[PDB]
Order: structure tokens, then C-alpha cells, then sequence
């Protein structure tokens, strides 16, 4: 019902009180709530995020260093550091990794994958850890629009230009750690099938044992292409 | 004057940035300011270069103008000057994008209510329409053949800072940014940097399938 | 914690009857079944909104 009625039992009368009250407000404090209470979290991730980085005591800005072909040795520090603290959200038990990691930049189209950045690969029982660096550049480099557009509808020198980079870098790496896991839970065949669909996320990412619930970095909003 | 410059520089360099560097911006663009724009090159001796390519494709919009070295140098002087960006890559995949987008517009009829077409179109090298899985595989030989760059064995937890007042200050540095500006920033990035490897790469993308049922197994998984 | 007490001291009661009488009156034009309805719905109120 969309309103509710409370009546109040007097004993040995007959004057009641009868308040009728609705929903409505209980589901906007409910839901202004909800909303604080994620906007908190995924600000307290990307403080995390940049605190480590910060810790990882490198003295040129994120961009700059990104630019830098001439040194791959940053590049591969950045992206290991930014996908074990994505393994540490999922499995906050474990931090660090079993087995050991090379990492190879790449900077030519033929090595591109067309539109998976961070390819993430294994052979003969050691991962690999391919990187696009002119994608990377490309995407940290659009001009990110500051203007107030909400379009939401249905001391420290560190600019919303660079927030939204570094968020960004989350979410690619969260895309690759996806797909690694995909592969790590199931065989070779079952990632290669998943880089072409995306579409077996479904497998036992929810709610489960194996798999805790997270944000995720992307729940924290719904939506989509407009296109017809 | 009889020619407002200024404001004619400053549509030309919105729609130059909404087509080329392909920015998070994203609004309704009228004839107006593709006027202005051409206006703004035809006047700008230096812009004759740009001015001549865009004309050219007026006739035929099917293929990449040939021209010189000297030539190219130049233009990406002149797109470089205009855009004053030269912290950018504008080599040559901004050029064919733009020619690509103008190609379509010029030779587009009027419309009520916008197009809404993805940049999708006209791609260079005159290849047959390519898999993903082939092109993956041939990229995969490359990309499996040798050379790593560095061997982190042992693993060190990943480090995190322990002083309280280094996040409280980030957190108080961070928190009048606008979320959803970021979500929507970071979002877009993506899609656009996705869209023109994707374009280059000369192959059949997925409109509103590959990254639009990505989006949803998301929501789905995390929901249900 | 805050507050320390260790004792336990008995309640005091105001036992003068004069002061007791005047509440009485104060309180006898006030109709008591609205207050009880009254209360009722405060604490129905608060508790629903706190658990939202």
C-alpha cells in the first residue's frame, strides 16, 4: 500500500489517534543512505589507491611517467602495485602473489590488442603481463571535461584531470584482473572464449564463498550506450 | 572587422576537439558551428592546408588524400597551433579520424534531431573486414615471441601508507570532486580510446553488444 | 567509557505533598490520551527512521 495507518489501542476508551503515514520519506532517507555510504567507499578506495603509489617513491607525476618509453622498469612497478591492491580488494586474506611476473611494454599497433589494453598471458607456468602503453597515453590524454555536466538523470597539487586518470587506471586494470581470473579459475580455452564475449562473468561472481562481495568499482552506477 | 575571430576561434577549436582528441565533452553541435569553423580555416592562411583537405572531400569522401612529408609536417603544425596541445599524439590517426567525421557530415543531409553514429567509418589500408579471433591470434604470435623487461620473484606485499593525516588530507584534497564528473570521464575514455584501436585495428566492432553486455554482466552479477 | 559510578545511591522523592498536588492540578486540564498517542507515534516515528 502506499500509505500506512497507525492506530493507537487505549484501553477502557474510545478517542483514538489515526495517523496515516507514507513510505515515501523512508525510502528517500534509505536510499540518500545507501548513496552517502558508497560515495565514502569508493572515495576511501581511491585515497588507498593513491597512497600507495605515493608510496611507491617515484618522484615524477603519473602522466609524465606513463610518457617515459625510454624506462619500462616504472611502468611495470605501477602495474604490478595496481593489481595486487585489486587482488587484496577481492581476497583481503592474501597480498601478495605466488609466482612471479614478467612484464613486457609494447608500442607498436601489431602487438595492440584491438581494445583489451592490458593483455594478461601465461607460459609454461609463469604469468606474463602485456601493456599498451600508447593506449594508456591515448586515454590519459583525452582532456578530460571538468565543466559541471551532473547528467546523472534517471598543499597537495592534485587536479579532478588527474583523479579522473587515476580512476581510470582502476578501471582498466580492474577489466584485466577480471579476465585474469576468468582464466585462473578455469582453463586456457575459457579465457580465450571470455576475451571475445565478456560475457561469462556470470560464472560465480556473486555473492559467494569464493567469490565476496565488492563494488567492484563499477556498480557504483548503471549505465549504457544510447545507441538505437 | 566584419569577421568576430575570436568567437569563430573558439567554435572551431570546440568541434576540432570534439572530432579529433574526441574529449569527454559532448554537446549539440548546429550548422552554425561548422560555418564558423570553416570560416575560421579558410580565413587562417596557415589553416589553408586543413581548409583544402576538408573541401577535397566534399566530391569524393572514400579515401585518405595523398600528400608530401612537408606536407603532413606542416598540417600537424597547423592542428597542433590550433589545438595548443603539444603535450598530444596527433600523428596521423587524428587526421584520417577527422577527415572520417567531416566525410560524413558534409556529405550528410539535414536532420531534425541529430544522427548519434559511432566514428566507425571509412577505415584507411583498403582491407577486407577482419574477426576478432583472427586478428587476435596473429597479434598473440607477436606478442608471445620473446622479450620481457623485468623478473619480481619473491613479491613484497603491496605497500601501503601507514600514517593516518597522509590519507585524511588526500581525503579532504579529493572530496569536492564530483563523482559521478569522474565516472562519466573515466567511462568515455575508455570507450573512446577502445573505439579508435578498434577502428585502426580495421575490423567489426560490436555497437551496443560487446561493451554494452560487459556493462551488464557487471550489473547482473553484482545485483544477482 | 565515561561516567563512573560505583555506589548506587536510592532514588530521591520529592515527599512534599503541596508540591505534588500542584503538579496534579497543572496536569488535569491536559487530556491524557493524547499524550499516550503522542508518545506512541514519536517513538514509532524515530525508530522506523533510524532503521531506515
Amino acid at each position: 500500500c502506499n500509505k500506512v495507518r497507525t492506530v493507537t489501542e487505549i484501553v477502557n476508551s474510545d478517542e483514538k489517534i489515526q495517523k496515516t503515514y507514507e513510505l515515501a520519506e523512508f525510502d528517500l532517507k534509505n536510499l540518500s543512505s545507501l548513496e552517502s555510504y558508497e560515495t565514502l567507499k569508493i572515495k576511501l578506495a581511491l585515497s588507498k589507491y593513491m597512497a600507495m603509489l605515493s608510496t611507491l617513491e617515484m618522484t615524477q607525476p603519473l602522466l609524465e611517467i606513463f610518457r617515459n618509453k625510454a624506462d619500462t622498469r616504472q611502468i611495470a612497478a605501477v602495474v604490478f602495485s595496481t593489481l595486487a591492491f585489486i587482488h587484496n580488494r577481492f581476497h583481503p586474506l592474501v597480498t601478495n602473489f605466488t609466482n612471479k611476473m614478467e612484464f613486457v611494454v609494447t608500442e607498436t599497433n601489431d602487438t595492440s590488442i584491438p581494445g583489451e589494453p592490458i593483455l594478461f598471458t601465461e607460459n609454461e607456468g609463469v604469468l606474463l603481463c602485456s601493456v599498451d602503453r600508447p593506449s594508456i597515453v591515448k586515454m590519459l590524454s583525452r582532456e578530460f571535461d571538468t565543466e559541471a555536466l551532473v547528467n546523472f538523470e534517471n598543499d597537495f597539487s592534485i587536479t579532478e584531470v588527474e583523479a579522473t586518470q587515476y580512476l581510470t587506471l582502476l578501471l582498466t586494470v580492474e577489466h584485466a584482473y577480471l579476465h585474469y581470473y576468468i582464466f585462473k579459475n578455469y582453463g586456457v580455452f575459457e579465457y580465450c572464449k571470455s576475451l571475445t564475449d565478456h560475457s561469462l562473468f556470470t560464472n560465480k561472481l556473486r555473492s559467494t564463498m569464493s567469490t565476496k562481495t565488492s563494488n567492484l568499482l563499477l556498480s557504483k552506477f548503471k549505465f549504457t550506450i544510447e545507441d538505437f | 572587422e566584419l569577421i568576430n575571430m575570436r568567437r569563430y576561434r573558439n567554435a572551431a577549436r570546440k568541434l576540432i576537439h570534439h572530432y579529433s582528441l574526441n574529449s569527454t565533452s559532448s554537446t549539440e553541435y548546429k550548422i552554425s558551428d561548422v560555418v564558423m569553423t570553416m570560416i575560421f580555416l579558410l580565413r587562417s592562411e596557415k589553416y589553408h592546408s586543413l581548409f583544402k583537405l576538408l573541401e577535397t572531400t566534399f566530391d569524393d569522401y572514400t579515401c585518405r588524400p595523398q600528400m608530401t612529408q612537408v606536407q603532413t609536417d606542416t598540417l600537424l603544425d597547423a592542428v597542433r597551433s590550433l589545438l595548443e596541445m603539444p603535450s598530444t599524439t596527433i600523428d596521423l590517426t587524428t587526421v584520417d579520424i577527422m577527415r572520417s567525421s567531416f566525410a560524413r557530415c558534409f556529405n550528410s543531409p539535414i536532420m531534425r534531431y541529430a544522427k548519434i553514429v559511432l566514428l566507425q567509418n571509412v577505415a584507411l589500408q583498403r582491407d577486407k573486414r577482419t574477426t576478432l579471433e583472427e586478428l587476435l591470434i596473429e597479434r598473440g604470435e607477436k606478442i608471445q615471441m620473446l622479450q620481457p623487461q623485468q623478473y619480481i620473484n619473491s613479491g613484497t606485499e603491496i605497500p601501503f601508507c601507514d600514517d593516518a593525516e597522509f590519507l585524511n588530507r588526500l581525503l579532504k584534497h579529493i572530496d569536492p570532486y564530483p563523482l559521478s564528473r569522474m565516472y562519466y570521464n573515466a567511462a568515455n575514455t575508455m570507450f573512446y580510446t577502445t573505439m579508435e584501436n578498434y577502428a585502426v585495428s580495421n575490423c567489426k566492432f560490436n555497437i551496443e553488444d560487446y561493451n554494452n553486455i560487459f556493462k551488464v554482466m557487471e550489473n547482473i552479477r553484482k545485483h544477482s
